């Protein structure tokens, strides 16, 4: 499971130059760090 | 929602007369009724704010009244410029609703 | 010196989307909310939504939520009223109202005629 | 030029261009995940917090915001007004014009190339210097903090103060809020000054700001907006909160312009710009887009949770379900006013409408065809409405229709229209006795209890023999018993015939011998517990006479005999001083009676005999005995990334669960036995002991040599 | 009318699978009324179903007789098995590589 | 919570010279080590 600075490294790797979208604190840590998430779930945190 | 029913559908008036329009609401509204004048081939213009208080710009001929479910718009001296459609707007709750329109045509 | 200028008349076939511009001038564009009113015929004036130019939030009429979409452009001082899946009933004259508040609509735009032709 | 109410720049380096005109940023500012030269001398004030995170290429903050003077921090990011986290290539905080941070603290973390941290005296820029967090940066021993000015005392040291390698840390003289070079600003000013002691020549105003003037309190016809400026009445009449179904404009209250009325306030009617003080718990009106809310399941009723007034219509159609009476009562138990009508159709699971407790008003804006506001139909198990002589109800307009409700006695709905106030409003076919009250047993006989015998867990209770009204009727009994804390117990608390919500049911047959009367033995009951018991008769009539009678008994409240209490819970002990031991505990799990007092015991424990034998000049370790950043990274990640859609001594403690033992040998182990008695512990005996071991404090200076 | 529908993997489905009138063990029940216009026939729209899934559906009539004739009749329909249309599959689960 | 050799030290201390009784592997570790148990529960593992 990805957590902390190790997580945001994979997030910047998956999105790459695409970026991250932005626009109830059960966030990505409670999704990809508390539990195991695949890279398809990570990619949905990127931009269009 | 809330519906506004304006009593006189059309009013055949000659210039110089004194006429009074009516606009009744389903629900009770202390003020929050606003009148709009719209001549032919134009955009509606505000006449009276909150049932009574007027707007700087409109002539002193127009005057509003009423409270609750009964409201009145009175043109004390109807002129050749005041001939057109009239509306009342409800604004106490959502959504904002208008009246059916009272046409002030020439007699 | 307050004034609202809307787009020109439009005539489009059913099922297509369209938007109507409305540029403000003579007043602080960010200090006043912008209303939108539909006039299908001279009898029915239908308020369809307000947008707050400060924060960008909106409040729609329930009969136009799945139909209309109100946006704003702070830099250009222009609001937009998008209408998708147009049908013959939406053929109306839409007005741009502002320089007031969420309660009254002091000034109105000249109006934009939308016609849905077969 | 005000920019807001929130700037969030990320991904694109060129997206930072949105700050080209902004001199004040209303709200927070986010510069995240950024990968050339951009200068913004316009920006000077930031109302909320400033966040920087993983910005590659940026070497100093002075490259972007050189004129940033005040970070007011009106709203904080995890109690921080400035967060510089994981900033690579960043070398120094180049905010050489930063003067005052009004509220929160600072968190500068994980900046391997950041210098000039100790060269900044944060004690004159912010107030809560104790709650700052500067960890994980470039170590000051491995940097080179060099100035190209003034200095003061930092911690216990005195050293120079500089922001970067070219600019120093600017400070005001002791005579003053000052300008560029030694001239005090206005008292209402903050930071720098375009001109000395002038209201219209201030880079940032303290308190509030209006029409170019630093004003202490807002002018009379202006109100507080955000936390730095004042706006008029027409401005907040144009603001609109975040879009929702119940999203409205902003309110004016206490001279402030907030998003929603504060706790304990509600919006006034018509004049919806001000908040009126509601005295009780202010209502939570629920407005749904669908005209008639249909409750066909417990999952569908979930949307009505916590509602006080319901703007709409209620259609109850619950065929199947789980434990429903206790579930709907969680959601719909708070509904008090229904604007429209209420229809209970095909609700076979409902035996009672008691889940609609606080419902005291039904209006009638919309009524079913025929002008009906209360309409029930085909409820095969509805034995009773929620209309018992305790609840109130008022139907303002509409009629009531009752049909095909067999278990509902027709007399119960005649009693309804008395409180409802619609006695002669309905027609003759609206309430008919043909298909209603068909299987209902209204007038019933009375079963009389005869004797009760109570122990600590068993209850023997007998009732008189019951001869049925007909000779042919087969007779049986059913015992309803449940634990009731107090007496307000109704017979209807379940659902359908499967509602195991409360009453435990046991079917006992009439004894064969006519000399012995029917009874029941209850086994496995909690000691000293009040139980509600009543017996119902099962009269299976061979001749199905619709003059149904039946037999039902009175609610009898029986409490079992007291027993030995449970052991005290969680015995903790500590030693604040020598010869003293403080002990605290919790009440027992099963008190089994009224708690009277606690009995604590402490016994001296002997010192270890094995300790005295060994030679400890050879052993290396001598025995000693005793007395008595991730969580922030999770918050930063959960907010940034949004996805797209010896003898015993004995004492009695009279009241409290805490006591202090006195007069003890210092640094000596003690066994602490604690008992729990009750009102019947004089005969039964006090409870067992939940014991703990604690050692006192060492006598200071008593283990040294007492002579020359 | 009352519509009984539930997801059935295969056809051996009996109408009795619950308990009392609260047995929500299996059948989902929706009460649809007879339409006012006599030209349109009664129907129901089911929403939120799993793609490519066989559903057992049958309709029962609710005849509230004003004259309680103990010659009870009622109306009940045949068990109809209906499978929804296929859709885009889900993503593969737990991709591991070495 | 007491676990391992630390646990059997407290068990020999509580029982002392009394001993341990002896005469479904959810034992004392799943009682006093997995969860917190008080000394009254420990004493019930001794002899009469
Ligand atoms: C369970 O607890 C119940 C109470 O919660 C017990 O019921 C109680 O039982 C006692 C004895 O059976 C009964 O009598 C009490 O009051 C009498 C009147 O004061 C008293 O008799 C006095 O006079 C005698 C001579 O006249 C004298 O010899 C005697 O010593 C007394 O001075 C009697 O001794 C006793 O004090 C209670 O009335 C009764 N309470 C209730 C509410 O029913 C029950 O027995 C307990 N059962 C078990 C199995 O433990
Ligand atoms: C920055 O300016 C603010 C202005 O409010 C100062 O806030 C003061 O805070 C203390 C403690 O809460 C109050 O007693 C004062 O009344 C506040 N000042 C005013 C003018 O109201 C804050 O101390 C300043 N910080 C620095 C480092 O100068
Ligand atoms: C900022 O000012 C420029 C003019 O220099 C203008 O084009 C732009 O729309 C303004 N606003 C933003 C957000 O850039
Ligand atoms: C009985 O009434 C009291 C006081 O209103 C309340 O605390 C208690 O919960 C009620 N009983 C039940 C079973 O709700
Ligand atoms: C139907 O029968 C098959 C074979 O006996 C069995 O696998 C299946 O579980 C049955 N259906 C149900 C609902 O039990």
């Amino acid at each position: 499971t990805l957590c902390g600075a190790e997580l945001v490294d994979a997030l910047q790797f998956v999105c790459g130059d695409r970026g991250f979208y932005f626009n109830p604190q059960t966030g990505i840590v409670d999704e990809c760090c508390f539990r195991s998430c695949d890279l398809r779930r990570l990619e949905m945190y990127c931009a269009p | 929602d809330i519906v506004l029913t304006q009593s006189p559908a059309t009013l055949s008036v000659t210039p110089g007369d004194s006429v009074s329009l009516s606009c009744r609401a389903s629900q009770t509204i202390s003020n929050n009724l606003h009148w709009y004048q719209q001549k032919s081939h134009e955009s509606p213009r505000l006449l009276i704010k909150y049932a009574s208080q007027s707007i700087s710009g409109i002539p002193s001929r127009f005057s509003g009244s009423g409270s609750g479910t009964d409201f009145t718009l009175s043109i004390n001296s109807v002129e050749t410029e005041d001939f057109g459609m009239y509306f009342c707007q409800q604004s106490n709750s959502w959504p904002r609703t208008f009246g059916a329109g009272t046409k002030l045509e020439l007699k | 010196q307050v004034q609202l200028q809307q787009s020109g008349p439009d005539v489009v076939r059913p099922g297509v989307s369209v938007k109507i511009s409305c540029k403000g001038s003579g007043y602080t564009f960010t200090d006043y909310a912008i209303h939108w009113v539909k006039q299908s015929h001279a009898k029915s004036l239908e308020w369809i939504g307000v947008i707050s130019t400060y924060n960008g939030n909106t409040k729609y009429n329930q009969k136009f939520k799945g139909k209309a979409a109100i946006t704003v452009d702070k830099s250009s001082s222009t609001a937009y009223l998008e209408l998708a899946r147009l049908t013959s009933e939406d053929s109306a004259i839409y007005y741009c109202a502002s320089y007031g508040d969420l309660y009254v609509m002091d000034y109105w735009g000249q109006g934009t005629s939308v016609t849905v032709s077969s | 030029e005000i920019c807001g109410p929130g700037i969030d720049i990320r991904n694109d380096y060129q997206q930072l261009k949105r700050l080209e005109n902004c001199t004040v940023i209303e709200g927070y500012l986010h510069i995240l995940l950024i990968s050339r030269s951009y200068r913004f001398p316009k920006l000077t004030v930031i109302t909320e917090y400033l966040l920087l995170f993983r910005v590659a290429g940026l070497e100093s903050l002075g490259d972007l915001f050189p004129n940033l003077t005040v970070i007011r921090g009106w709203k904080l990011f995890y109690n921080y007004a400035l967060v510089i986290f994981e900033m690579t290539n960043l070398k120094d905080i180049g905010l050489y014009n930063l003067r005052n941070i009004t509220r929160g603290a600072i968190r500068i973390e994980k900046n391997a190339d950041l210098c000039y941290l100790s060269t900044v005296d944060w004690s004159l820029i912010l107030d809560a210097v104790s709650n700052n967090y500067i960890v994980g940066n470039k170590p000051p021993k491995e940097c080179g903090d060099l100035c190209p000015c003034e200095k003061t005392t930092i911690n216990n040291e005195y050293n120079y103060r500089c922001w970067t390698t070219n600019r120093c840390q600017k400070m005001c003289p002791s005579t003053c809020a000052c300008t560029e070079n030694n001239e005090c600003c206005h008292p209402e000013c903050l930071g720098s000054c375009s001109a000395p002691d002038n209201d219209t020549a201030c880079v940032a105003c303290r308190h509030y700001y209006y029409a170019g003037v630093c004003v202490p309190a807002c002018p009379p016809n202006t109100y507080r907006f955000e936390g730095w400026r004042c706006v008029d009445r027409d401005f907040c009449a144009n603001i609109l909160s975040a879009e929702s179904s119940d999203s409205e404009g902003f309110v004016i209250h206490d001279g402030e312009c907030m998003q929603e009325c504060p706790s304990g306030f509600i919006r006034n009617g018509s004049q919806s710009m001000y908040c009126i003080p509601c005295e009780g718990p202010c209502p939570k009106v629920c407005e749904e887009e669908k005209k008639t809310k249909t409750i066909d399941s417990v999952t569908s009723a979930q949307m009505l949770q916590g509602c006080t007034i319901f703007k709409g219509n209620l259609l109850i159609n619950i065929r199947r379900g789980n434990n429903i009476a206790s579930e709907l009562e969680n959601f719909m138990g708070l509904i008090e006013v229904v604007t429209g009508y209420v229809k209970i159709r095909h609700s076979h699971a409902l035996v009672s409408l008691s889940f609609l407790k606080n419902l005291r008003l039904i209006l009638g804006e919309e009524q079913l065809e025929g002008n009906y506001s209360f309409y029930v139909l085909d409820n095969q198990n509805l034995q009773q409405l929620w209309d018992w002589d305790h609840r109130n109800l008022t139907i303002k307009a509409g009629k009531m229709y009752f049909a095909f409700n067999p278990k509902l006695c027709v007399s119960e709905i005649y009693r309804m229209e008395e409180v409802t106030g619609t006695k002669g409003r309905q027609s003759k076919g609206d309430i008919n006795t043909r298909n209603n009250g068909e299987r209902a047993s209204c007038e019933s006989d009375v079963l009389h209890f005869t004797s009760t015998t109570t122990s600590k867990n068993r209850i023997i209770i007998t009732w008189h023999r019951y001869r049925p009204p007909d000779y042919r009727d087969l007779i049986s009994f059913t015992v309803y018993y449940k634990e009731a804390p107090f007496k307000n117990v109704t017979e209807y608390d379940g659902q359908d015939a499967c509602g195991s919500n409360s009453w435990n049911m046991v079917d006992v047959d009439l004894p064969p011998n006519k000399d012995v009367e029917p009874g029941i033995l209850l086994h496995g009951l909690k000691p000293w517990t009040q139980y509600a018991v009543y017996v119902k008769a099962v009269t299976l009539t061979m001749v199905e006479n619709d003059h149904i009678r039946g037999a039902k008994s009175e609610i009898l409240y029986i409490r079992t005999n007291a027993s030995v209490p449970s052991i005290p819970l969680d015995v903790l002990s500590a030693s604040n001083s020598s010869s003293q031991l403080i002990v605290k505990w919790n009440p027992p799990s099963l008190p089994n009676g009224n708690l009277s007092y606690y009995i604590v015991r402490w016994q001296r424990q002997p010192q270890d005999g094995y300790l005295y034998r060994h030679n400890y000049c050879s052993k290396d370790k001598i025995p000693i005995r005793k007395y008595a950043r991730k969580v922030f990274e999770n918050f930063l990640h959960n907010s940034i990334f949004v996805p797209r859609p010896y003898p015993f001594f004995e004492s009695r403690v009279d009241n409290k669960e805490r006591t202090v033992i006195s007069n003890l040998r210092p640094f000596t182990l003690y066994r602490i036995d604690i008992h729990s008695c009750n009102h019947e512990a004089e005969k039964l005996g006090c409870s067992a002991s939940n014991f703990v071991f604690a050692r006192t404090m060492p006598a200071e200076g008593a283990d040294d040599i007492p002579g020359p």
